[PDB]
């Protein structure tokens, strides 16, 4: 999927 | 942790890709400044502040801390076996996921210019 930073 | 938070969003908002929430308004995702742009951004502002508070606990890292939770049959629950750090972070994530499910999603507010608009 990802390692995008967050979903805050 | 963030993997668990992502699964919380998938359970409460199964219409849409968690990535939709990863870069929204001034608070959802990387951002943490300025005036929240709408109701969804306000969910994220509260979540961001919630994590800052949990960070005051010794050795508590909300981005990485694995907690115990369940999401079945429309119900999200943080479990009883959580320590103080796990319990606080789980509740920050749970309240955000519930908040996300009730607020309207404005496509215009996705991927906005943080440097220009979030002062
Ligand atoms: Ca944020």
């Amino acid at each position: 999927d990802a390692e995008f930073r967050h979903d805050s | 942790n963030l993997y668990q938070f992502k699964n919380m969003i998938q359970c409460t908002v199964p219409s849409r890709s968690w990535a939709d929430f990863a870069d929204y308004g001034c608070y959802c995702g990387k951002g943490g400044s300025g005036t929240p742009v709408d109701d969804l951004d306000r969910c994220c502002q509260t979540h961001d502040n919630c994590y800052n508070e949990a960070e005051n606990i010794s050795g508590c890292r909300p981005y990485f801390k694995t907690y115990s939770y369940e999401c079945t049959q429309g119900t999200l629950t943080c479990k009883g076996d959580n320590n103080a750090c796990a319990a606080s972070v789980c509740d920050c994530d749970r309240l955000a996921a519930i908040c996300f499910a009730g607020a309207p999603y404005n496509d215009a507010n996705y991927n906005i210019d943080l440097k220009a608009r979030c002062n």
